[PDB]
């Protein structure tokens, strides 16, 4: 039934943004309401998305899914019957080149800055002692353009890190950290590392048990004429799949 | 079942 509600959307730094919407408002409607509330230009809306996440005790975010066009975010979150789930606004492109468009606007730039800062703070981005010194300086100095330009050069800038999970490559039940970005999946074995190029994935599938446990399996071209299925077991399997699809999509738009 | 990746092989 259509009725007006207040919705909390969090930014990357935990600042809360409250918007008035209808229960029957869809994802795009809510997104537009948030953007309106923040004074974000219309022409940047396509650069950001809303995500459903679970907040853990330590305040870190486990990404659950990107909200799709047909969804009703209020329903989406309330129907889960858990206060741990939050809607988050975050940049939704992969090529850091698009940062150029976003940084032309002050509010866009603030959003990108906030999420980059949080990415470093949560250890998603890997830096050296000197870089850490500089970064920590700009933070105080708040130039932000320069801060972002520096951040763009950092390892795994623009990547999404997932909660520790397991995979069956190279061995069964191996503990792994998965990260998605720059058209690949990075697997850190927490140390040896693997890179699974999206263009080398013939397909992927999200599976669930029955007599919970979610898996993402992709059929990977390991070498010439040799395909091998790789399976990652993770509660964020769907988010990983969404990311694979999203990266492929971005590649299609770019290719065209 | 498994959705084919349109970019696969290139």
């Amino acid at each position: 039934p259509t009725e007006e509600v207040s919705l909390e959307v969090l930014l990357s730094n935990g600042q809360k943004v409250l918007v008035n919407v209808l229960t029957s408002d869809q994802t795009e409607d809510v997104l537009e309401a948030v953007a309106a509330k923040l004074d974000l230009p219309d022409d940047l809306i396509g650069y950001f998305s809303l995500f459903l996440v679970r907040e853990k005790e330590d305040g870190a975010f486990s990404f659950v899914r990107k909200l799709q066009e047909f969804e009703l975010p209020y329903v989406s979150v309330t129907s889960l019957r858990s206060q741990e789930y939050k809607i988050v606004l975050r940049k939704s492109y992969w090529d850091s080149a698009y940062d150029d468009d976003v940084m032309e606007n002050r509010v866009g730039l603030n959003l990108l800055y906030a999420q980059t800062v949080s990415d470093i703070e949560r250890g998603w981005i890997l830096v050296t002692k000197e870089q850490h010194r500089q970064l920590k300086s700009l933070q105080e100095k708040v130039s932000k353009k320069e801060f972002l330009r520096l951040a763009q050069t950092l390892r795994h800038y623009g990547y999404l890190r997932f909660d520790a999970c397991v995979a069956d490559f190279p061995e069964k039940d191996c503990p792994v950290v998965v990260s998605a970005g720059n058209s690949e999946l990075s697997l850190q074995l927490r140390l040896r590392e693997g890179s699974f190029r999206v263009t080398r994935m013939r397909c992927w599938r999200v599976t669930s048990s029955v007599p919970v446990r979610l898996e993402l399996a992709f059929e990977y071209l390991m070498s010439k004429d040799r395909l091998q299925w790789v399976t990652i077991t993770s509660p964020q399997a769907i988010m990983m799949s969404i990311c694979l699809q999203s990266m492929v999509d971005e590649l299609m738009v770019k290719k065209s | 079942t498994c959705i084919y990746n349109p970019l696969f092989g290139s």
